[PDB]
């Protein structure tokens, strides 16, 4: 289907001594590929998927270059965002960034972002459009017609319309056994008395990927929503997903519910009953 | 493949 | 400002005897500074590694610890955390069923 690559920039203030901490991430999809953490020993970006890891020196160079360069706009911008917004230089804060690029099942540029957040909350972020930017606040309004002067949209459109998805489409290709592999969830039903007359029904999905997927109860071919639980989707730690939705019944009346699976590795959704 | 700045 | 929400879980189906890997995965919290620790009856597991920090499009951080373990029928996991935004630390215990 449609792929994107996304960067993760996060960096925090250090009032007591030295400089922010750095974590960069890139993804393709829901895969992380590399990394650059500014307390690990390499100073460099590292790669964290077999894919990624033919790319040769030149490669590395430039990526380890380019993300220490954001590094050190991040340590200056905590500095302005700090006078901005009239802050003492004794307390932590942290300056957020997200940029990336999506593409259609053509792997045809389909839409671009960027954007940009001070302690947790939408500083600024280019619109859809990639010409226009969206100011949440006064300082981020100085910052937005600092940015118009200074080309910025015009240079970020190029990128993520170009370039972005010009690398998206060669990872998509190098790691194809894997990124343009979807691995359907395996499904169970548990059962869990809650009493002598009552049990919690557990619609399980393992081993998933992409993270994408809807789990919903039926009672009676209905949709339930009342006595659900549905917990967020969770890592399992090897590149896949997890997922359960419950739902509490009267026992002897299990039969009336069925678990309803849907994700992109599956031709047509699962139903699932308590056996 | 990153990005290749202004301040804000 | 906002606090972490918790899950502990196996990344296997749990068979005593069996191992397998134990996860706290905290989510949806700010600032990105944590202590999370895994527990095994009641103690510090050493080696516990972690992922990557990345966030969510709210802004909010997430991370996943984990470390190897083997469930058995005596002993006791859990996720201990602790954070800005919690009086004390949060601990929440393994059920192999969740
Ligand atoms: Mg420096
Ligand atoms: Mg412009």
């Amino acid at each position: 289907g449609s792929h994107s690559m996304r960067y993760f920039f996060t960096s925090v203030s250090r009032p007591g001594r030295g400089e922010p901490r750095f974590i960069a991430v890139g993804y393709v999809d829901d895969t992380q590929f590399v990394r650059f953490d500014s307390d690990a020993a390499s100073q460099r970006m590292e790669p964290r998927a077999p894919w990624i890891e033919q790319e040769g020196p030149e490669y590395w160079d430039g990526e380890t270059r380019k993300v220490k360069a954001h590094s050190q706009t991040h340590r200056v911008d905590l500095g302005t965002l700090r006078g901005y917004y009239n802050q003492s230089e004794a307390g932590s804060h942290t300056v957020q960034r997200m940029y990336g690029c999506d593409v259609g099942s053509d792997w045809r540029f389909l839409r671009g972002y960027h954007q940009y957040a001070y302690d947790g909350k939408d500083y600024i972020a280019l619109k859809e459009d990639l010409r226009s930017w969206t100011a949440a606040d006064m300082a981020a309004q100085t910052t937005k017609h600092k940015w118009e002067a200074a080309h910025v949209a015009e240079q970020l459109r190029a990128y993520l319309e170009g370039t972005c998805v010009e690398w998206l489409r060669r990872y998509l290709e190098n790691g194809k056994e894997t990124l343009q592999r979807t691995d359907a969830p395996k499904t169970h039903m548990t059962h869990h008395a809650v009493s002598d007359h009552e049990a919690t029904l557990r619609c399980w999905a393992l081993s998933f990927y992409p993270a994408e997927i809807t789990l919903t109860w039926q009672r009676d071919g209905e949709d339930q929503t009342q006595d659900t639980e549905l917990v967020e989707t969770r890592p399992a730690g090897d590149g896949t997903f997890q997922k359960w939705a419950a739902v509490v019944v009267p026992s002897g009346q299990e039969q009336r519910y069925t678990c309803h699976v849907q994700h992109e590795g599956l031709p047509k959704p699962l139903t699932l009953r308590w056996e | 493949y990153l990005d290749s700045h202004s301040g804000a | 400002q906002r606090t972490p929400k918790i899950q502990v879980y196996s990344r296997h189906p749990a068979e005593n005897g069996k191992s397998n890997f134990l996860n706290c995965y905290v989510s949806g919290f700010h600032p990105s500074d944590i202590e999370v620790d895994l527990l095994k009856n009641g103690e510090r597991i050493e080696k516990v590694e972690h992922s990557d920090l990345s966030f969510s499009k709210d802004w909010s951080f997430y991370l996943l610890y984990y470390t190897e373990f083997t469930p058995t029928e005596k002993d006791e996991y859990a996720c201990r955390v602790n954070h800005v935004t919690l009086s004390q630390p949060k601990i929440v215990k393994w059920d192999r069923d969740m």
